[PDB]
DNA sequence: CGTACGTGCGTTTAAGCGGTGCTAGAGCTGTCTACGACCAATTGAGCGGCCTCGGCACCGGGATGCGTTTTTTTTTTCGCAGCGGTAC
DNA sequence: CGCTGCGAAAAAAAAAACGCATCCCGGTGCCGAGGCCGCTCAATTGGTCGTAGACAGCTCTAGCACCGCTTAAACGCACGTACGCGCTG
């Protein structure tokens, strides 16, 4: 047979990794392209600090990671492994993010 | 363009990994595009409003800065 | 400390268990242990055993699939 | 010999206090247990009867919140009573413990 | 020295029915007292620190208010 | 399938109430002191340019341990035919 | 016959082989820390003014005890039912 490894190992490797490192796991251009979009929303012909976009995608990274932290919670509290809507949703309505 | 479907589905997986998830449904990427829109739409808006009342045309480490701070996200790095 | 076949193991727990949905597959694991004796597998061999007789019509099963739900005897 | 099935009576009983607005705290057993708590921080110490009411208030309101989150936490693992590991998520989530 | 208990079964009862909690474990009303034990000791040192820092032996209901603003429990109707 | 809540009827309690009695302590007034705002002038602490060299990321190249399969073995666990002693 | 021994046969389980990923070793090479150069503006000095806050008391509130009557809760126990919990397919 050619090697293989079993549903749910690369996947705890790849926890190891990421929590062991700290660099931004969005590629920066599309990050970038999103966040001049959702200002379009608010005022055209806008410019940006380099800075100022890296202090969004660390605050929205960290953001998410903290949000699928809680979520991951919510998942193992319903005797599960796997993260669902139902499970960030009740998040976000615990944190009071939505109503 | 509709840039959010930039935001690929790797790239939640990696940010699940960071967060301690074993095993992801197919309906997450979705939701989460979701949330990131509206976390990125609620902190944008305050920050453009701050660099608006400057009367800048550009938006600077701070205006953002100030805007999490707000929010109730404050950030360490960015100056402030 | 004798553990008999499958054909002929523990069937005094069962037919000393008169039930109209018969016996099932716990009750059943609850009296090998409390009398006769048996191994660690135990139940994963009683589960074959009630499968060889689901198939053939030995054993007959009132509700559910496989080694899930209750089994009586034969009449 | 008028009795209902478990869960009927406290069916009616959510639909009696959701709807009202009292205290449902004894006043009095409260009021000690402030003091109680005070003495740790200060010996010999006077309370404006306003201001203990004030924390009856808050209180109320924490816990009646609390079972809302712990409440749901508790339907999340498909279940209908609430458990201290309910509680526990809820405030994990809050960011009332680690 | 253990008035805690005052915080009798029945009243525990009483707040989790307005918060639309219908069966009720019994380790909980323990769990319960002992989360109203951490809240009540948290907001009453900030508020007698309050107390402390204008020298009065009497704390004021303006005290408890200006503590539970602090723990963002902020709260209506005693002077707000 | 097991059991731990929920209802309810029956005892135990002690909260609530309304009023009374004593007194700390809140919270104000006037007086006067010490402390801090304001200004001016004199400084050097602290900041924006330069110019290294060394700590850090990197890279490729073995080395240790970690998971997968799958080969060989150990231990248990039935079932079939091949015993040694009964029985006669 | 029963016993038994063996011979599977069945898993267990082990071991061991394989191959893969994570660590670490030691010499590159690059860039940003870390350390000098002047220099400028913000901290210090010292000293004038005027008022915030310390104190010394004066008041009258409102908070702490005590005290039985009257209940509505609490305590509590017993019985039974609906729910939580675990195994399998
Ligand atoms: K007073
Ligand atoms: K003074």
């Amino acid at each position: 047979k050619p090697h293989r490894y079993r549903p749910g190992t690369v996947a705890l490797r790849e926890i190891r990794r990421y929590q062991k490192s700290t660099e931004l796991l969005i590629r920066k251009l599309p990050f970038q392209r999103l966040v001049r979009e959702i200002a379009q929303d608010f005022k055209t012909d806008l410019r940006f600090q380099s800075s100022a976009v890296m202090a969004l995608q660390e605050a929205c990274e960290a953001y998410l990671v903290g949000l699928f932290e809680d979520t991951n919670l919510c998942a193992i509290h319903a005797k599960r492994v796997t993260i669902m809507p139902k499970d960030i949703q009740l998040a976000r309505r615990i944190r009071g993010e939505r109503a | 363009r509709d840039n959010i479907q930039g935001i690929t589905k790797p790239a939640i997986r990696r940010l699940a990994r960071r967060g301690g998830v074993k095993r992801i449904s197919g309906l997450i990427y979705e939701e989460t595009r979701g949330v990131l829109k509206v976390f990125l739409e609620n902190v944008i808006r305050d920050a453009v409003t701050y660099t608006e009342h400057a009367k800048r045309k550009t938006v600077t480490a701070m205006d953002v800065v100030y805007a999490l701070k707000r929010q109730g996200r404050t950030l360490y790095g960015f100056g402030g | 400390t004798d553990h008999p076949k499958y054909s002929d193991m523990i069937v005094a727990a069962i037919q000393a268990e008169k039930n109209r949905a018969g016996s099932s597959r716990q009750s059943i694991q609850k009296y090998i242990k409390s009398h006769y004796k048996v191994g660690e597998n135990a139940d994963s061999q009683i589960k074959l055993s009630i499968k060889r007789l689901v198939t053939t019509g030995v054993l007959k099963q009132t509700k559910g699939v496989g080694a899930s739900g209750s089994f009586r005897l034969a009449k």
